[PDB]
């Protein structure tokens, strides 16, 4: 179980892998052209990022 | 996503009871073996 927990998460966590996971915290300037493209322009993983 | 919990006493507690029951049954049947 420990090994599956540590391996199901993506160690390289490239782009879309960050959307599904929630353990790692992430963010940027609030509405500083970062999530302005994410509130609109619905893209699946980008929509998860906006959410 | 938080599941890194070991097999603690809550996870496994009845093993002590079953081993104690086995021990007491073993001695209770061994004392009658001599008779």
């Amino acid at each position: 179980a420990f090994l599956t927990v540590e391996r199901m998460e993506s160690p390289i966590d490239s782009a879309d892998d960050l959307a599904k996971q929630t353990k790692i915290e992430y963010g940027a300037v609030e509405d500083g052209a970062t999530m302005t493209f994410f509130k609109k322009s619905k893209i699946s993983t980008y929509d998860k990022m906006w959410a | 996503s938080k599941e890194a919990s070991a097999l603690g006493v809550q996870n496994i507690g009845g093993i002590f009871i079953v081993l104690a029951a086995g021990l007491v049954l073993s001695v209770f049947v061994a004392v009658g073996e001599f008779l």
